[PDB]
RNA sequence: GUAGAGCACUGAUAGGGCUAGGGGGCCCACCAGCCUACCAAACCCUGUCAAACUCCGAAGGGUCCCAGGUGGAGCCUGGG
RNA sequence: GGUCGCCUCCUAAAAGGUAACGGAGGCGCCCAAAGGUCCCCUCAGGCGGGACGGAAAUCCGCCGGAGAGCGCAAGGGUAG
RNA sequence: UCCCCCGUGCCCAUAGCGGCGUGGAACCACCCGUUCCCAUUCCGAACACGGAAGUGAAACGCGCCAGCGCCGAUGGUACUGGGCGGGCGACCGCCUGGGAGAGUAGGUCGGUGCGGGGGA
């Protein structure tokens, strides 16, 4: 998992998620990365989920780059319990994602391998995605 | 100075063991030290003294090699 | 503004020697003497009983002035401390009271201590002074044996316009220190 | 950053500047005395009598005193009554002190 | 090498119709001029990618001059990953400062104990007058180790360039694999 | 107030009227006050000092 | 002092360099070797997240002056 | 079951104000010095030095605009 | 009436940090002493007086450059007051006035106001 080890509060707020990314819009470290369309509260459980799924398709190989972290708490009331006495419990955490965020980019390996687990890392992604490649125009920035 | 509360220091003699008048402006009209500043196993040369060695090691206790070498 | 030996001394001997070493321009940039901060912090009378000052009289024939206190800055547990308490003693010596303290130390105290060495050459600051300590109190006769009790020492820095740690070595060394080294 | 010998000056300039009344500045080498009257609100300076000017000699003191009362009828004469004493980071006392009774016996109101 | 393309004037109208007209918004500049221009982003494409801040971009003009120029910054559109402004540097002699790639050679031996290479910088701020403008600059990394890595300072620098940037900054280094191996106990803690 | 810190109005002297009244600690000093008031009844300074409120 | 944005402060943070400590070596176990595809503070780089973080900061809103404004405007004292 | 008055921050959408069994914390005292004033001093901290004496007892050196302190919670403030 | 120092404001780091040079003729600083007035929870360090041998080394004044700090547009984008639109919904987009923050090109080792002194 990854819960971030300590916090200033606990409990957060919920927010709305209004419009375009603010930051993440370019490749950075691997040669490949994958790329968010449309928003998402990704979770602590995807992230993990995704990463797996590729280290066990290039198995001894490539390296994984993570640009989004799970640090917004998510919390919900219990069940068989009804409106207020309180404020929900947390359970699991999320990373807000807006669209044109990367989530995951890998470096060195056969542009056929990283083109596959990259397209399987997005299938355990809860959003639709597109696969970029590193750019001009991304070492421009 | 803030007098009223500091020993008041008259010319007086630091006479030691070996020589010296240290002459100076002391606290007591008189003090007295045994050892001083010229004699000193470290102020003049290495100096020798009762200094010489405690158990000379090894071949230089002397007499060694009695047989044929 | 009074007849010292080592006034003297540094003046017409240890004042040429540096000039032709370290080849000085001007005259005040020529290493000198400024303070002996002399540091008996006995944390040993904080909660502790009187008897205190019983040292900074001996502290005062020993430098000539009356040695003024020093305080606890912050509490702790494992000493002993409130925010308050005494723990030990601080005296400045500027001007020829300094001078004619060094005219004795340097010269029949240092001497005084059993299984004396020259002094550590490590130690000096980094900007151009000096320090280190002492623990033996009746190393100056003018703090005669029939004052016996707990002997306790002292904590001694020497202040100096002295720019580097290197020429400062040469000051302090042709003013009488022994070094170890 | 700062010495203790400039916050004492802003910390004594400080009150005296904020009740309006007319400014007597106090500047003391080892050598001279000077002073000058000054309007705060304007900046600007109503009268300046100094030792240097004055060309005064004769135990640092003393001098000032005169100084002082030179410092008075070059200022009555032009109509100040009022004005509140700066005594810089100085200690009242002394040199600034006699410059201060000086412009006190001059007829000059503080 | 050093690449030319077309360009116009920008006078005040409105980006957003330039933009959807298929001609890209700019600006060029230096220290003595400031134009609004605008391109063309099917052939600012075309250049750039074999450009990008590296080589050398010659902006011919309606008027018939040409200039000598860098991209500075370039703004893409989030949603879109899209250019939608560039600004263009006009090089006088003053050595200006910019980045020039790096050509990573001879395989490490992290890479033969099956790690990764990991070059954080692909290119390098330089003090260098237009007049040599370099490319590939030399780096030797055949002989780092897994985990193992070279700096700044260590690097060749064709002479008539200064390494406008840190020393004991960090160019480039070799990491461990990913076992699926490592997935085992990665669980456990 | 509460049990260490008593209430008390302050006493006097130069009339023995009482003209104050405040507060003070008996864990702490646990003696008579001590406060210069001037009195709207003698129209004169006075040292005052204490009884309980 | 908000949207945005930002990381200067309070914190989060993933990779890298540096680097106290800690752990595995192991030389050896008296002190000491300083070697570490292990952990890891403070820091530097890339890259980010925050209602109770802001180096910055909109549109806007408030309000006073001036002008337009004759309206089932406005203002005061009262009865329902 | 929890709550009931007062204080701090946030929610509160850049004047004020603003709800919820919304997220967080404090008060029911204390001080004849912790009050008045006139005078003087400047921090936390980090690196080097320092007999006991250490991570921190007191000491010396450069380093530092406020990250310390201001009785107690938090905010604003605050070394001119 | 230009120049130089001393005092003192106004501006609020483009003024600062660090660096190289530098000026004692006059001012200013260090400085000489500790009798006197004044002072140190110890010390003439500071503050204080009495002077004037030395010195501009420190501090300070003035010059120099961009390593740091700092100020930093234009173009464009974000967001947005007003007005509209297509989506089953999630959300997007259009006209209209407004328009950042980051970042680029760059700027900066100050500008000043009355008084005093001192040479053009
Ligand atoms: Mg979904
Ligand atoms: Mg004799
Ligand atoms: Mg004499
Ligand atoms: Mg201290
Ligand atoms: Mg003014
Ligand atoms: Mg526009
Ligand atoms: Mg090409
Ligand atoms: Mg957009
Ligand atoms: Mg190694
Ligand atoms: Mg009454
Ligand atoms: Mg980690
Ligand atoms: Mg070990
Ligand atoms: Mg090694
Ligand atoms: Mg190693
Ligand atoms: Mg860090
Ligand atoms: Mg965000
Ligand atoms: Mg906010
Ligand atoms: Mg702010
Ligand atoms: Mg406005
Ligand atoms: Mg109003
Ligand atoms: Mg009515
Ligand atoms: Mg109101
Ligand atoms: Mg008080
Ligand atoms: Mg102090
Ligand atoms: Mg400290
Ligand atoms: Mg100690
Ligand atoms: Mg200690
Ligand atoms: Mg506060
Ligand atoms: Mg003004
Ligand atoms: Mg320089
Ligand atoms: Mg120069
Ligand atoms: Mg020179
Ligand atoms: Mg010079
Ligand atoms: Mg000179
Ligand atoms: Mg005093
Ligand atoms: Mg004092
Ligand atoms: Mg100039
Ligand atoms: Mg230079
Ligand atoms: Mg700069
Ligand atoms: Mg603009
Ligand atoms: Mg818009
Ligand atoms: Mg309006
Ligand atoms: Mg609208
Ligand atoms: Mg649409
Ligand atoms: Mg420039
Ligand atoms: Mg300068
Ligand atoms: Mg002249
Ligand atoms: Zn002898
Ligand atoms: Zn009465």
């Amino acid at each position: 998992m990854l819960m971030p080890r300590r916090m200033k509060y606990r409990k957060q707020q919920r927010g709305r998620l209004k419009g375009a990314t603010k930051g993440g819009d370019y490749v950075a470290f691997g040669d490949f990365g994958l790329v968010a369309l449309e928003p998402a509260w990704i979770t602590a459980q995807q992230i993990e989920a995704a990463r797996v799924a590729m280290v066990r398709h290039f198995r001894r190989g490539g390296k994984i780059f993570i640009r989004i972290f799970p640090d917004k708490p998510y919390t919900k009331k219990p069940l068989e319990v009804r409106m207020g006495k309180g404020k929900g419990n947390v359970e699991g955490y999320v990373a807000v994602v807006k669209p044109g965020r990367v989530m995951f980019e890998v470096a060195g390996v056969t542009e056929e391998q990283a083109m596959e687990a990259l397209r399987i890392a997005g299938h355990k992604l809860p959003i639709k995605t597109k696969i970029v490649r590193r750019d001009a125009y991304d070492e421009a920035q | 100075m803030k007098e009223g509360i500091h020993p008041k220091l008259v010319p007086a003699r630091i006479i030691c063991g070996c020589g010296n008048v240290i002459e100076t402006y002391s606290t007591k009209p008189e003090i007295y030290v045994e050892v001083c500043s010229k004699c000193h196993p470290f102020y003049t040369g290495q100096q020798r003294f009762v200094d010489t060695e405690g158990r000379v090691e090894r071949f230089q206790r002397r007499y060694g090699d009695s047989y044929r070498k | 503004p009074l007849d010292l030996a080592l006034k003297r001394k540094y003046y017409e001997e240890v004042r040429p020697e540096l000039i032709r070493r370290f080849g000085y321009q001007n005259v005040w940039e020529v290493p000198r003497l400024e303070k002996v901060v002399i540091n008996q912090g006995l944390g040993e009378a904080k909660e502790d009983a009187r008897i205190l000052e019983k040292a900074a009289q001996e502290l005062a024939l020993i430098t000539g002035q009356k040695p003024a206190v020093t305080r606890a800055k912050k509490s702790i547990s494992n000493f002993k401390l409130r925010k308050g308490m005494p723990i030990g003693l601080r005296v400045t010596l500027r001007r020829d009271r300094m001078w004619i303290f060094l005219e004795k130390l340097l010269n029949v105290a240092l001497p005084r201590i059993r299984d004396f060495r020259g002094l550590n050459p490590n130690s000096f600051d980094g900007r151009g002074n000096y320090n280190l300590g002492l623990r033996e109190q009746l190393i100056f006769p003018e703090i005669t044996y029939d004052m016996v009790d707990a002997l306790r020492g002292m904590d001694i820095a020497v202040v100096t316009t002295a720019e580097t740690d290197e020429e400062a070595r040469a000051l302090l060394e042709l003013l009488g220190f022994p070094f170890r080294k | 950053r700062l010495t203790a010998y400039e916050r004492r000056k802003f910390r004594v300039r400080n009150r005296i500047k904020r009740t309006g009344r007319l400014r007597l500045s106090v500047f003391r080498s080892l050598k001279h005395i000077y002073a000058q009257i000054i309007d705060d609100e304007k900046g600007v300076t109503l009268v300046s009598a100094s030792s240097l000017a004055l060309k005064l000699k004769g135990n640092k003191t003393e001098v000032a005193r005169q100084v002082g009362r030179a410092l008075a009828e070059k200022a009555l004469a032009l109509g100040i009554k009022q004005v509140a004493f700066d005594r810089g980071p100085y200690k009242y006392h002394g040199r600034v002190k006699a410059l201060a009774e000086g412009a006190r016996e001059g007829g000059l109101e503080f | 090498m050093e690449y030319r393309l077309k360009a116009y004037y920008r006078e005040g109208e409105k980006p957003s119709a330039l933009r959807r007209a298929g001609k890209l918004p700019g600006v060029m500049y230096n220290r003595h001029l400031n134009r609004k221009v605008y391109v063309d982003l099917v052939e600012f494409d075309k250049v750039f990618r074999q450009a990008s801040i590296h080589h050398v971009i010659v902006l011919e003009l309606p008027d018939g001059q040409s200039l000598p120029t860098l991209v500075r910054q370039v703004n893409l559109d989030k949603r879109r990953r899209r250019p939608e402004h560039v600004d263009f540097f006009v090089l006088s002699d003053e050595p200006v400062e910019m980045y020039v790639p790096l050509r990573f050679v001879g395989t490490p031996a992290g890479v033969r104990a099956g790690g990764v290479l990991q070059e954080i910088h692909r290119d390098i701020l330089v003090k260098v007058s237009p007049r040599n403008i370099p490319e590939f600059i030399e780096v030797d990394v055949s002989g780092l180790e897994i985990g193992d890595s070279l700096h700044a300072s260590d690097l060749k620098l064709p002479p008539g360039v200064e390494l406008a940037v840190s020393p004991e900054e960090t160019i480039a280094a070799v990491v461990p694999p990913e076992d699926v191996e490592k997935l085992a106990e990665e669980a456990a803690a | 107030a509460s049990e260490v810190r008593i209430k008390l109005l302050l006493e006097c002297t130069e009339c023995k009227r009482r003209n104050y009244a405040t507060e003070k600690n008996k864990r702490n000093t646990p003696n008579k006050l001590e406060l210069r008031k001037y009195c709207p009844w003698c129209r004169k300074h006075t040292v005052h000092r204490e009884v309980k409120i």
